[PDB]
């Protein structure tokens, strides 16, 4: 009845949508359930440019494909959603929404009516955040052990990059928080590290930095290069200025005005320059390795470059605006606009100070510091793509690291929660029902489908997900009965099980949290959508 | 989200295949295809019902309100339309009469039916609603009748019978309609009463000859067959009397020629000389045989050649040319003769009698006369149809047929069981089924309650196509009906219709003076296959086309 | 017009129709063409 | 000639009628499975590329173009239920698209005029109020516990009733806080804010009664944690303004040109002397900031926020209580927000979030939603709309009344009653209405997989006993009055479902005509 | 249910025109006036006569209202009422068919 | 490979095999879903010379209208070949065929090769053949009992 | 049997997207087809080595023997081959000798 009221106007009803949200669902999880687990596929996204981007995750290979199917949306925006807050989970919850979909649809050839099917999923959902308090163990923070960072932060690398690689940048992501810590105030950001993309030596060669690095060249060559004691001066106000915000003219009677007039633009510079000078000789005169560097966030008169040569100050220009309020941390300064006030207080220090040329460019080197409130991160790769599949690798694993100190609880890995909840949602006995055989029915499906999550695994190392699953249910059953408690594990070399908390697996609190509540609702609303219509003016 | 899976999967079935269920409202829209064309015949119905014009392809034009003709060169696309469709096609060729009440009740049935869906009744209890009160509505038309022909033939009586079925039919004038065919059939009834022969009677006997010109006040009956024929040699109107002894030759008339390699074989000039003359000797001894038996017409099947057309000329024997079939078939009933394909002298008993041949001009050509008197009575009798316009030739010659065809449900059951008209015979079924539907416990009341209702629609077209307002009128028409029977016998009730315009107000007092009445074996198969039509409908879940 | 398509004869628009005084004015000019023809 | 250039070709008559009823059935048939609690979704596809994915039934109607003139009457009839009330839009095309499918067989059939007919809508229409009046009961509107329950009516219907314990404590906190005493309530949409941030769980959540902004900080010295808080709300940018006049200046003198920059350095640290006269804690504006107002004002502690939205500001100066002024020469200590508390920017790796709690009765509330996806998250802003207004007729009058089934067919019988009472020309197209209320209830049943033929069969001779309560349920299907469960909603939802169906049935039943190609 | 267009079912085939509304029988009513404006000068013996070309460029000349409706082609139902009744009055007085 | 053997070529194998004949025998089977039973749907069929076929009978659907997918060209051919010897089970075996499929294709989907689901499908029908003689019982024509052929017919 | 079912997976994703996977191709398919550029620089190593001519879309031709310089000027539509491309330009940039070993 839809064509009476517009004749291009289609739809599908009923099961004619219902095998769309069951299919569109299964056809995007096949392509993704390769890139789940550390043996998981590559993927090389290749565009229209030739640019070539080589990530296993899918919150990049989903952002560079536009999907067609509007079913696969909801999964693509629900995915980058999960990327947002836990920086971590794309994939896992990609593979959940499908699966609950084809569990569920198996029951809707049955006669079985997709509102109660709903229901079992919101039921067993809220049981499982019971037992994720229970199954959650608490680690004290306040030791700040390497070993434990270690562990948690190299789980994460490995589903990026091979173990080659993983062992240079355990130690790295590891040291992206050290100094950074609050006990009282909670605050925690890792916006303060800086993401570098430069080719440099190799990849592997890649080291960690305790101070920050800017991509900004001396400008002048007499500037100092290294500098052994060095303030750095803040400065928002831009030397040169663009233009005049009130149109105004010089009219010049004779010639002799015309430099006269030119030396008029000259007092308002040497205005801002005077106090600058007169900052670096405050401190003490005639004073060697002792310099003074400048960094600025709008440009710098190159005309003012030779007043800050002959004094041996380095000039920094066109600095980032994130870049302001992690000088303050850095180098322990203060954040000034204009000249007019200046002190030795505000004025920041750093132990080393060095320019290296790579390529046509030269990059700023800061460390030496006594107590640096941030650091930064340095990606160097042997070609572009290097540059975002480590950077994809860094990223994904600030938040894993970031969750630990934010919430002290840490959850195994290894799909060892996964298993857990199959066992636990089978019966519920009397405990939440609310009708009979109504709910029992979404419960099995919710159950049986979250056992995709170590069946996947496997699959991607090449062996049987039956037979390594089977040995994990006989284990649990002895488990039970031998008065000891038991974090059954996947391995993925000898197809067997393990232990998460010795092979050092563990997974994220919120990922896990946002992924369960996360792929429940946009696989029930899949479930109570009967009919997919399109309409519009073109 | 730019562009839809467009139904995927669907490759299944080539792309011009497309699946219509019940579920989608397409059942609904099933049922608001039939009003489409249902509203269509709702106009032509009665004896103000209003003739339509539908042109073919090839350009004939064909004025007609009969619903089963108009449904033959209309191209229908909806599967459903067509069940519709081929149900009053049967009812004309069985009955020949109530093709427009077959082509309106199975279309209410799906009018009352779509409020049946509506409150959830399912496919399979609307079906048995209609066939349990299908049945009760059978055995309540035989309890109902009125009246009966008795003898076969009677002036008055055929007046009852022929007249209020072609009142509807081109309504005109009635007695001048009415006496044309009514003659025509007492011509071909065999009479012989108290001899107890099983009558007999044929549909096709009566033909219909189409002529423009003149005035339908010019019609008349002709006993004999009327063709359009120039006689070769001469034209004779045969005033010598004495009748005549006829011949019919299904076989034509020429010398007997081998099917296989006819050839003339000449060996020397002797018998050249003679083969001139041989042949005219075989024609002169064939033809003598036959005028000695005193035969002053030969009917002829196929083109008789000139040799032979000599000499039947010089015995002044007429020639008439008869071609196909059928109509040289019904020629030798009229006269009782035997065909033989021989070309000798034909069996006296078998030559059959014409007392007068005539040739006149009727309507600019010469048609030859082979009406009968009163005498010798001949069978397939024709009826001369004058007319200014020809298509109101073709509607009036199968309003003639409308007529004969009565005639047939005069013979196969015991007689004519006369039933109330202008409506009167839908309108006491619906006080009937609803006390019927109220005997019956359970959920089948609603399709029966609304299976009467759907008999309101002949009231409400008489009444609507009358020029009438149907809401005065017809409740108006209930407080007959409403006060049921009396403590006394003898009531007359059961005679109120709906009148045509004058001083409405109901009307027309009881009709049993104005003798229009319906038939009763066309009644019984009008209800079953209008019900089996909308059954049909409502049968189909799922329907499927191909193409389009 | 109504809105539906009015055509009496075949080749509708293709004939064409002369009435009035100007039915008549082209017979006699048709006439003295012709004439100025045959009396050279 | 062509004579009309528009629709030369005419339809009109029965074919006219019956494209009017026909298409306005289409629009209800789509929608009949989004009524009741176990009603299904509907996906639709704009050309833009956003997907919409709800039951609601003025979502679905206005983001579908449809081709037929008379059937986008229906699309509006939605807008009307919406933008007066806000529930209930979904009752009345089904409502309005059952008179229609009920009224077709009269034109056709009785061959009834139009006028004929809306003079018995209108008669009917005004009996209806009515029955709808009588079954309605007062309840107590200062009840916090009673006013739950009633939320709790247009939830069951939406995906939030695993939530709605927790969402009727989301919606009960913002309908108290920005209404206040005057037409009685006069609370207002506008003045309640919904923030849609991505990610997060639903089962935790706050009504905050603040003005949440996504804006960071000017300068990274500002404190993002202020005890006791003072906003002061400035439209005009701190940027050095210039005057629209295109003043030239002429420069002479070696000195002129370096003392304009100067000038332009003294008004604006003279700017920041007339804010620090009160010494705020806090400044917001509108418009962009320059970096050399940034520095005059770290010596006071003043954290700006720039380019804030229009219509915040007037959000802010409600829970704040500070005074809009442009010009900072005006500033005094009253208009200086007051009683603002716990000022607080919690980071976030998407955005930078500022946090409000306060303490010239209107007030004003931000609810932070979090959801699984920002899909799903814009149902629940939906939802929470539709939730809020609910309450909203409660508080405006007392009157209470059913539903569920129950109100619907306590009008249909009231109606039976008098038909039979009519006698005359009337009584037809006053049949219709009763037989247009049973749409609703029947919907329920065949939404539930429940008999409708049994159901409402014994469902008509219950209102014949004396009670209006007995409803339908959406679950089992049963008979069961309504008080049991609690089905409640206010009257007029009702009374603004049926009034929008009888006036929209008398415009298509006048329609005699459809004509196109105007383009005016 | 077989694809996502789901064609609606037209009653009739494609080309057939409509009828009903307000003028269908007004129709027929303009058609035979028409063609009387032509017969309408023929008659009288003062009338004048109607010159007719066909496809074939056969010239000829009538007054007759049977032979005029000959010459030309009459593609419209009702209007084809006029011809039979000119050739009926034709075939059998002769005269008076243009009246 | 097949690109380089053929300049123009269309071919689908392992998972895009494998929807092949599990989806393609899902819409088949809908389609006689529906028609089995005394209570269910009747189709029409309708082509484009205006020939109309009437028929709750599976065969005449599959003949009628073609089928583009090969996978149903197997199932219609097994179906009206059991129709032809036996008069009966064109419905059935489809209603087999497609569910057979997808009650094994959620295995398949595990890593369990197709062979060995195969091979438990012989095994598991040989004993229907076992269980087929106790399951069925003895008729003796020598009682010429009528009512018996009346409820047979009657199905 | 005429028709293929074009896959359900055929409405996911576009029409334009080319998927090369394991067990779909690649797999030392695709190795064979960098051998074409390979033995172009097979050619060009050592004091023997054959130079090449290329000549860009804008007409200018650049005659050497060195890996580095060669590929880029060239517009290669495989992916895989700027993995060997973007290889040999490291070598130019910051060694500058080598490059036609890389390749």
């Amino acid at each position: 009845s839809l064509q009476l009221l517009n004749p291009k106007a289609e739809s599908l009803r009923r099961d004619a949508a219902l095998k769309v949200n069951v299919t569109s669902a299964e056809g995007l999880q096949s392509v993704l359930e390769t890139n789940l687990g550390p043996k998981g596929t590559l993927k090389m996204l290749v565009d229209g440019a030739g640019n070539i981007k080589l990530t296993k995750d899918g919150k990049v290979l989903l952002t560079e494909m536009q999907i067609q199917s509007p079913t696969a949306v909801l999964i693509a925006r629900a995915a980058a959603a999960q990327d947002e807050i836990t920086g971590d989970g794309t994939t896992t919850v990609v593979c959940l929404v499908g699966e609950l979909l084809r569990q569920a649809h198996r029951f809707i050839q049955e006669g079985v009516h997709p509102r109660i099917i709903t229901d079992g999923f919101e039921i067993a959902r809220k049981e499982s955040m019971k037992f994720l308090d229970e199954f959650k163990i608490s680690k004290t923070n306040l030791s700040n052990d390497r070993e434990f960072l270690l562990q948690v932060a190299r789980s994460s690398l490995l589903t990026k990059v091979d173990a080659d690689l993983t062992e240079v940048l355990t130690p790295i992501v590891t040291d992206a928080v050290l100094s950074v810590y609050d006990a009282q105030a909670d605050n925690l950001d890792l916006h303060m590290v800086e993401i570098m993309q430069m080719q440099h030596l190799s990849p592997k060669d890649t080291t960690f930095i305790k101070g920050l690095v800017l991509d900004h060249g001396g400008r002048h060559p007499d500037m100092p290069t290294r500098v052994k004691n060095a303030y750095v001066l803040i400065l928002n106000v831009s030397l040169e200025y663009e233009k005049t915000e009130v149109n105004s003219g010089f009219f010049y009677s004779s010639a002799d005005q015309r430099d006269k007039l030119a030396a008029s633009e000259r007092k308002f510079v040497d205005a801002k320059l005077k106090k600058i000078i007169d900052l670096k000789n405050e401190v003490c005169g005639m004073d060697p390795d002792k310099g003074f560097v400048i960094i600025n966030q709008k440009g710098i008169d190159p005309m003012s470059l030779d007043v800050f040569a002959k004094h041996n100050i380095l000039a920094l220009r066109r600095a980032k605006r994130r870049n302001m309020e992690r000088l303050q941390l850095v180098t322990g300064g203060e954040a000034q606009n204009s000249v007019e006030d200046l002190s030795p207080q505000i004025l920041g220090f750093s132990g080393l100070v060095y320019q290296e040329t790579i390529g046509e460019e030269k990059f700023t080197y800061v460390t030496e510091n006594t107590d640096p409130k941030s650091c930064t991160i340095l990606i160097k790769g042997s070609t572009h793509y290097a540059l975002a599949q480590t950077k994809d690798a860094v990223r994904d694993g600030l938040r894993a690291v970031a969750n630990v100190l934010k919430d002290k609880n840490i959850i195994p890995g290894a799909g060892a929660f996964y298993i857990a909840l199959s066992r636990y949602l089978r019966s519920a006995n009397m405990n939440k029902l609310g009708a009979k055989g109504k709910t029992k029915t979404g419960i099995e499906a919710f159950a049986e489908a979250l056992l995709v999550i170590p069946k996947t695994l496997v699959k991607n190392s090449g062996f049987d997900p039956l037979d390594v699953l089977a040995m994990v249910e006989d284990e649990l059953d002895d488990a039970q009965d031998s008065d000891e408690t038991r974090y059954v594990g996947v391995d993925l070399n000898i197809g067997d099980s393990c232990d998460p908390t010795i092979e050092g697996i563990w997974d994220s609190y919120r990922v896990l949290r946002n992924a369960i509540t996360g792929a429940t609702g946009i696989a029930s609303n899949l479930l109570l959508c009967d009919e997919l219509l399109r309409a519009g003016r073109s | 989200s730019l562009r839809l899976p467009q139904n995927p999967n669907a490759g299944l079935f080539k792309q011009g295949y497309n699946s219509y269920s019940n579920a989608d409202g397409q059942i609904i829209k099933s049922i608001a295809a039939i009003r489409e064309l249902h509203q269509m015949c709702l106009t032509s119905m009665g004896p103000c019902g209003r003739n339509k014009i539908i042109v073919n392809h090839l350009g004939k034009i064909i004025i007609t309100n009969d619903a089963a003709t108009m449904l033959r060169e209309l191209d229908i696309v909806h599967p459903a339309v067509k069940v519709l469709v081929m149900a009053t096609e049967q009812q004309k060729i069985d009955m020949g009469d109530g093709t427009n009440l077959v082509m309106i009740l199975a279309g209410e049935l799906l009018n009352v039916s779509e409020k049946l869906i509506s409150m959830g009744l399912s496919a399979v209890e609307i079906i048995q609603g209609y066939n349990m009160a299908r049945k009760f509505t059978l055995k309540e038309l035989d309890e109902m009748v009125v009246g009966e022909i008795t003898d076969k033939n009677d002036k008055n009586e055929l007046l009852k019978m022929i007249k209020p079925v072609i009142s509807s039919k081109k309504y005109g004038s009635e007695d001048i309609l009415s006496e044309l065919v009514s003659e025509a059939v007492s011509h071909v009834l065999p009479v012989a009463q108290q001899a107890g022969e099983i009558p007999y009677f044929n549909v096709d006997s009566i033909r219909v000859v189409k002529i423009m010109g003149g005035s339908l006040s010019n019609s008349t009956v002709i006993k004999g067959m009327v063709f359009n024929r120039e006689p070769e040699g001469h034209v004779k109107s045969l005033s010598e009397d004495k009748k005549h002894k006829v011949a019919v030759f299904t076989c034509p008339l020429d010398i007997a020629n081998t099917e296989t390699k006819g050839t003339v074989l000449l060996h020397n000039a002797q018998e050249m000389l003679d083969f001139s003359k041989g042949e005219e000797k075989q024609i002169d001894a064939m033809m003598k045989e036959i005028a000695d038996m005193g035969v002053e017409c030969i009917v002829a099947g196929a083109g008789v050649g000139e040799l032979a057309l000599h000499y039947l000329n010089r015995y002044g024997i007429l020639v008439l040319k008869v071609p196909s079939k059928f109509e040289l078939r019904r020629l030798c009933r009229v006269c009782g003769a035997t065909p033989l394909p021989r070309l000798g002298a034909p069996t006296p008993e078998e030559l059959g009698l014409v007392e007068t041949v005539k040739t006149m001009e009727i309507g600019g050509d010469r048609v030859t006369v082979f009406k009968q008197e009163q005498g010798e009575i001949s069978r397939t009798s024709t009826i001369i149809l004058r007319g200014a316009t020809q298509n109101n030739l073709d509607d009036i010659e199968r309003a003639i047929d409308d007529g004969v065809a009565a005639v047939k449900g005069l013979m196969k059951p015991s007689g004519g069981k006369l039933l109330p008209g202008a409506g009167a015979t839908e309108i006491e079924l619906i006080s009937r089924i609803t006390k019927y539907g109220e005997r019956t416990p359970g959920l089948l009341q609603l399709a029966i309650k609304q299976f009467a209702v759907a008999f309101e629609v002949v009231p409400r077209t008489l009444a609507e196509t009358a020029g009438l307002d149907v809401n005065e009128v017809l409740p108006n028409l209930y407080a007959a009906h409403n006060v049921t029977e009396p403590g006394a016998v003898k009531t007359d009730h059961l005679y109120k219709g709906v009148d045509i315009d004058g001083e409405s107000d109901e009307g027309v007092k009881d009709i049993r003076e104005e003798n229009i009445y319906d038939m009763l074996a066309t009644k019984k198969f009008a209800i079953n296959v209008a019900t089996e039509a909308a059954t049909t409908v409502l049968s189909i879940d799922q329907i499927i086309m191909a193409k389009k | 017009e109504m809105g539906r398509p009015f055509i009496i004869v075949k080749d509708q628009g293709n004939k064409k129709r002369q009435h009035g005084l100007e039915a008549k004015k082209s017979h006699i000019l048709a006439a003295r063409s012709v004439a100025s023809i045959i009396k050279t | 000639v062509v004579f009309m250039n528009a629709s030369q070709e005419r339809t009109t008559g029965r074919q006219a009628q019956i494209s009017n009823i026909t298409a306005a059935k289409a629009v209800a048939d789509v929608i009949r499975t989004c009524l009741g609690p176990k009603a299904m979704l509907k996906m639709l596809l704009d050309p833009m590329g956003g997907l919409v994915l709800t039951n609601d039934g003025h979502a679905i109607l206005r983001e579908i173009d449809v081709a037929h003139p008379a059937a986008k009457s229906m699309l509006e009839l939605s807008r009307t239920q919406d933008e007066e009330v806000g529930d209930g839009t979904t009752t009345v095309i089904i409502l309005a698209g059952e008179i229609l499918a009920q009224c077709a067989p009269y034109l056709i059939e009785k061959n009834i005029h139009p006028v004929i007919i809306i003079q018995a809508l209108k008669k009917a229409l005004t009996d209806a109020l009515e029955v709808i009046k009588q079954v309605s009961k007062p309840v107590d509107v200062e009840n916090d516990a009673a006013m739950k329950k009633l939320i709790q009516a247009s939830i069951g219907t939406k995906y939030v009733i695993h939530w709605s314990e927790k969402m009727c404590e989301l919606a009960l906190d913002a309908v108290k806080t920005v209404r206040k005493d005057l037409n009685f309530e006069i609370d207002i949409k506008r003045y309640v804010r919904v923030e849609k941030i991505p990610g997060g769980d639903v089962l935790d959540s706050r009504v905050l009664k603040g003005v949440l902004l996504n804006k960071d900080v000017v300068h990274p010295k500002m404190s993002r944690h202020i005890e006791n808080p003072r906003v002061v709300l400035l439209d005009c940018p701190l940027e050095y303004k210039k005057g629209e006049s295109q003043t030239n200046i002429e420069i002479e003198k070696e000195e002129d040109w370096n003392r304009i920059l100067q000038i332009e350095e003294e008004q604006v640290q003279l700017m920041c002397e007339q804010i620090l006269a009160v010494r705020p804690t806090l400044v917001i504006t509108e418009k962009g900031v320059s970096d050399l107002a940034q520095h005059y004002l770290l010596k006071g502690g003043c954290s700006v926020l720039r380019r804030v939205k229009k219509s915040d500001n007037n959000r802010i100066a409600r829970v704040t209580g500070a005074t809009i002024v442009n010009r900072v020469e005006d500033l005094k200590e009253s208009d200086v927000g007051t009683n603002c508390g716990l000022f607080k920017v919690e980071m976030i790796g998407d955005e930078y979030f500022s946090f409000l709690d306060n303490c010239g009765l209107q007030k004003a509330c931000t609810i932070m939603l979090r959801g699984g996806s920002k899909d799903i998250l814009n149902e629940i802003d939906r939802n929470l709309q539709d939730a809020m207004a609910v309450a909203r007729n409660v508080m405006l009058s007392p009157s209470l009344s059913p539903g569920g089934g129950a109100t619907e067919m306590a009008v249909s019988v009231k109606l039976a009653e008098k038909a039979k009472q009519l006698e005359g020309i009337q009584q037809w197209p006053y049949q219709a209405v009763a037989d247009a209320m049973e749409c609703i209830p029947r919907t329920l049943i065949q939404n539930a997989g429940g008999d409708p033929i049994r159901l409402l069969s014994q469902l008509r001779a219950k209102h014949a006993q004396g009670n209006f309560t007995t409803g339908i349920d959406g679950d089992k299907g049963k008979i069961v009055d309504m008080v049991s469960y609690g089905i409640w909603e206010p009257e007029v939802i009702k009374q603004q479902s049926v009034k929008t169906a009888i006036e929209s049935a008398c415009l298509l039943l006048r329609v005699d005509d459809i004509v196109s190609g105007v383009r005016k | 249910n077989f694809g996502s267009q789901t064609p609606t079912i037209v009653v009739l085939k494609e080309g057939t025109d409509a009828s009903q509304g307000k003028g269908q029988i007004i129709s027929n009513i303009n058609a035979c006036v028409a063609v009387q404006e032509a017969l309408k000068p023929t008659l009288g013996p003062l009338g004048s006569d109607i010159l007719i070309v066909t496809s074939n460029q056969k010239t000829t000349i009538s007054n007759d209202g049977a032979t005029i409706l000959k010459l030309l082609d009459v593609v419209h139902p009702a209007a084809k009422t006029l011809v039979d009744i000119s050739r009926a009055q034709d075939a059998e007085v002769g005269d008076g068919t243009t009246s």
